[PDB]
């Protein structure tokens, strides 16, 4: 009688205290709406540029539209940013200065905006314990590793695509080799990725045309800036490719590509580890046997092992069963992997 | 329950807030009614040293540059360098941002809602088309089960084979089953007179696929531009093409709308087209035999008044090393001269008459 | 393919049991062409991880009972890149080279305690020239041989090699990324400095000591002991300012170890750096870093 009323009143108090969370969470957004409505009241600002300063308090501005004006100094800001050569902002009323406007560029936004998240990818590369060569044996995942450390820190996102040395016009790409590598020499930290270098890695065995001679000339600038008269002790380049046969044996000197990392699945612990990190979110029957999958798989591709395992999940989902036995894993990784061996020419 | 009696005052304050938000939330309709012009937005992060640094660069349509910080409502897909943003008369604030087109010559490439033909128009290809029918049905309805199994569907399927096999009308026939928006695109369309057009076409394809609703983008004649040359125009198509592959390799959020491709020949096979997001599904579509050609010609000719005395042996013998769309042209030609033949019923000589007529 | 050299390896280890060094001279042409062939990158790695164990196993059998070591040191001392001179395509392996040098220093480590005083000076004087002739290494064994020789030079009474070990240390510490080994090997900088006592050398080396290291990625169990062993010779060479910035960072020493013995050293030197502190600025603010600690008032010098 008395002992039950405390628990029952605790239940009424529970269902009474469980209704506040449905409102007090969205009231912060509702008040944030009026906060923004009070934040949109600062309107009517224009821009300008500073060329010549006569008086320390009042100087000449140059508007983007073309007409020039002269403005004063606001009591809040100081003469630090007031020096000439810095783009500033103006107001329509009294031509006061609220703050400045830092300059930028179009490709600089692309070079300073792309960021890939994910910190576990550095530990999801599997059992893997002045230049690096990532060649293309029957094993993939170089993009997951370069993008795994690149997604971890990379200290930047200075990605160098092999399609950026096209130079449709006259082959003066030396301005881009010295411009971008001059940016690498300017910025103290820098990491360079060179993915799919086989397209620009022509062996120039026969007499090359004007299209090949300019790319090989950019390779001559690479020679002159790797083993020429310029050291690269602090900067690092990652040469990724697909076929380790046409990789410019002149560029295969150990002066640049110190070590060789064969992206494969040789070790049983590496194949089992990558199989377990790709087999994370998969559900299956309690009967687990990964030693047959790891043992029967010999020299395969990592991301394509993910595609073969998910392909076995599609083969198992054809019969719309929630649980997935490992029979379709052994026979579907077996048969589909044998189809990859057929298409592995 | 005496300590829980103060909750009533809190609920009265909250319902009073819901009673008082109707006015300041009501002026949203009269202040945010209509942006009178269109102004381009360029994102540029500033630093104030709350007093936090946040700003943006504005450019009006009349070539006038002004100053304004990043303002407005809760932004999720905003903050990108896009156009068609909300703006008042002279306050020049950002109120309603929506991504815009222009250069309609690429935006209205192939505006198709849904086609007429379906997957039940062919015969003898279920063993190889069933994988694609699954690969377009299960990623559209079974998205819930993709979290229990941790499955991400591939975005690049290589529908390769000899020409004339119907690799376009059949993928469109499956696009009728996709129920999504169908959007064609031709290979040579990337080769333009001006420089940098291919970047605008590719970023336009991923602009409508990324921005728009779940759709279907089927391209064809990719082999005509997929040449791996070692100046050269196909190296410019290596700039645009390798740019597209960079947008299929460096973009992990590419789990959105797929990109279906079809090549009429695999002579110049780009080795860099092997990846989970890239053209990994390589299902070979050979030339249909006389049996399969009689099947697709029978189901494609099941509407015309065909004579019942067809043993398929004469047409099976005449159809040697032919393709699907060729027998479709034989069916259409038979439906063309069968009208002027007087007999409303399709005869048996019209098969070889069309075969020797157009070929 | 290594399948041809594997049979010669596992068969050679069985057939080579009692034969003298002449059969090794007969093996020199059998292994010269075997090292010249095998252009495969990842396949011949087993052949280089077996043949080297066959020839070094024959070196173990030759060094087991009787050893003159003259012809032994002449074979390797005169034949280093004989197989690397005909091959124009350097496979840039650097995979079995670390196992090569590490296995050589392992066998020399099993033969380095007490065997015969004569060949050790020529073998070590050879390998320290191999340090200079290498120019490409992880900088582990190159420091290992010269510090395990320097330890013998400590009791040998010849301190002339200090310029050698400390001159080669600069090369052995730049060009690679060493976190643990750099701190374990950096004590040689001020190890022989008690016997050398060169002021300009101290000026070169706390400068080269405190380049980039504050707390992390270096665990020793005595880190503070080596701190006291590294900022004591700078106090020996300096007069007062050397400890002003040192005794302000030993406040974590009582937190790491027992606080019983910290009263005699840490809480004794907690007042000396602020007494010897400059009168301009550091005295004004540095007196507040020690004020507030409960252990400060317990010192009888608190009134001072």
């Amino acid at each position: 009688d008395y002992r039950k009323k405390l628990l029952e009143h605790k239940e009424i108090d529970g269902r009474l205290k469980e209704l506040r969370e449905q409102l007090k969470e969205l009231t912060k957004q509702y008040e944030k709406s009026e906060n923004d409505l009070k934040a949109l009241q600062s309107v009517g600002q224009i821009v300008g540029e500073v060329l010549k300063q006569l008086t320390e308090e009042k100087f000449i501005v140059k508007a983007t539209n073309g007409p020039r004006y002269v403005v004063g100094c606001r009591r809040q800001l100081d003469k630090s940013k007031l020096k000439p050569g810095t783009r500033v902002a103006l107001d329509m009323t009294t031509l006061t200065i609220m703050r400045y406007l830092p300059r930028e560029v179009d490709p600089l936004v692309y070079n300073m905006s792309h960021e890939d998240p994910g910190n576990v990818s550095y530990s999801e590369i599997g059992g893997l314990s002045k230049g690096c060569l990532l060649y293309g044996p029957p094993g993939t995942g170089k993009t997951l590793l370069a993008r795994a450390v690149a997604s971890q820190l990379d200290c930047n996102f200075l990605k160098v695509v092999s399609s950026s040395i096209v130079d449709k016009y006259i082959g003066e790409s030396a301005r881009l080799i010295r411009e971008m590598f001059n940016y690498a020499r300017d910025h103290q930290p820098c990491i360079i990725f060179m993915d799919e270098i086989d397209a620009i890695g022509g062996r120039r065995f026969s007499e090359g045309t004007s299209a090949d001679r300019e790319i090989q000339r950019t390779l001559m600038e690479l020679l002159n800036q790797m083993d020429g008269f310029d050291t690269l002790h602090r900067v690092k380049m990652i040469m990724a490719t697909n076929r380790p046969d046409t990789l410019d044996p002149a560029l295969l000197r150990p002066g640049r590509l110190d070590r060789k990392i064969h992206i494969d699945l040789p070790n049983e612990q590496a194949r089992l580890d990558i199989l377990k990190i790709h087999a994370g979110p998969i559900t299956k029957h309690g009967e687990i046997d990964y030693e047959a999958i790891v043992k029967l798989s010999d020299g395969f591709n990592g991301a394509d092992l993910r595609n073969v395992c998910t392909e076995a999940g599609m083969f198992a989902i054809r019969a719309d069963h929630d649980f997935v036995v490992q029979e379709d894993f052994m026979k579907a990784v077996r048969k589909v992997a044998d189809s990859k061996k057929l298409e592995s020419k | 329950k005496i300590m829980k009696s103060e909750v009533l005052r809190v609920t009265h304050e909250l319902q009073a807030m819901k009673d008082k938000i109707k006015e300041n939330s009501e002026k949203i309709k009269v202040n945010k009614t209509l942006p009178y012009l269109v102004s381009n937005v360029i994102e540029l992060l500033d630093v104030d040293p709350q007093r936090k640094g946040k700003c943006a660069v504005i450019k009006t349509s009349t070539r006038q540059t002004y100053f304004l910080p990043v303002i407005g409502l809760v932004d999720a897909e905003k903050l990108k360098p896009g156009d068609l943003v909300g703006v008042n008369k002279d306050s020049y604030l950002i109120l309603e941002t929506l991504p815009t087109e222009y250069d309609s010559r690429v935006k209205a490439m192939e505006v198709d809602e849904r086609p007429t033909e379906q997957y039940s128009d062919i015969g003898g290809l279920d063993k190889q088309i069933q994988e694609l029918v699954e690969a377009i049905v299960l990623p559209m309805n079974h998205k819930e089960k993709f979290e229990n199994l941790g499955i991400q569907p591939p975005k690049g399927v290589l529908m390769y084979g000899p020409p004339g096999t119907g690799k376009t009308l059949l993928a469109r026939a499956c696009a009728a089953q996709t129920k999504a928006t169908f959007l064609k695109l031709a290979g040579p369309q990337l080769v333009q007179m001006f420089i940098g057009d291919g970047a605008k076409l590719v970023r336009d394809a991923f602009a409508l696929a990324k921005e728009k609703a779940p759709s279907i983008i089927f391209i064809d004649e990719l082999d005509a531009i997929g040449t791996k040359r070692f100046k050269a125009g196909d190296r410019e198509v290596q700039r645009t093409m390798l740019e597209l592959l960079n947008q299929l390799d460096g973009f992990q959020p590419n789990t959105q709308v797929k990109v279906i491709a079809a090549t009429n020949r695999v002579d110049i096979l780009d080795p860099a087209l092997l990846r989970s997001g890239r053209l990994d599904r390589k299902i070979e579509f050979p030339m249909p035999n006389e049996e399969a050609r009689a099947r697709i010609m029978q189901i494609h000719s099941r509407k015309m008044n065909v004579s019942p005395d067809v043993n398929y042996e004469e047409l099976a013998r005449c159809t040697d090393d032919f393709n699907g769309a060729q027998c479709k042209a034989v069916c259409v030609e038979a439906g063309m001269i069968a009208l002027r033949r007087g007999a409303t019923e399709l005869t048996h000589e019209d098969y070889m008459e069309g075969i020797l007529e157009v070929q | 393919m290594a399948d041809g050299g594997s049979e010669r390896a596992d068969g050679r280890i069985v057939k080579m049991e009692v034969d003298y060094s002449a059969t090794v001279d007969q093996r020199l042409p059998e292994c010269a062409k075997l090292a010249k062939e095998g252009r495969l990158q990842e396949v011949i790695e087993t052949l280089l991880s077996l043949e080297k164990q066959t020839r070094t196993a024959s070196d173990m059998v030759s060094t087991s009972r009787i050893l003159v070591a003259v012809v032994k040191m002449c074979y390797e001392a005169k034949e280093w890149d004989l197989l690397n001179e005909n091959i124009m395509l350097l496979s840039k392996r650097r995979s079995q080279l670390k196992q090569a040098v590490a296995k050589m220093v392992q066998q020399c480590c099993t033969y380095v305690e007490e065997i015969t005083d004569l060949p050790i000076k020529l073998r070590l004087i050879d390998t320290l020239r191999m340090v200079t002739e290498g120019k490409i290494y992880v900088e582990i064994e190159r420091a290992r041989l010269t510090k395990t020789l320097a330890t013998i030079k400590e009791q040998n009474g010849d301190v002339k090699e200090a310029a050698s070990i400390l001159q080669e240390l600069q090369v052995e510490t730049y060009g690679s990324m060493e976190k643990k080994e750099r701190v374990e090997f950096i004590l040689e900088q001020m190890r022989l400095c008690l016997a050398v006592k060169d002021y300009i050398r101290t000026q070169i080396i706390s400068k080269k000591i405190n380049t980039k290291f504050f707390q992390e990625e270096n665990t020793e169990k005595l880190k503070l002991k080596y701190y006291n062993l590294m900022i004591q010779l700078d106090q020996h060479e300096g007069s007062y300012l050397s400890i002003c910035k040192h005794y302000r960072a030993i406040y974590d020493t009582p937190c790491i170890q027992a606080e019983s013995e910290k009263w005699q050293q840490a809480l004794k030197s907690v007042v000396l750096y602020v007494i010897l502190a400059p009168f301009d600025n550091e005295q004004s603010d540095l007196v507040h870093r020690i004020s507030g600690d409960k252990k400060l008032e317990e010192i009888p010098k608190y009134k001072d």
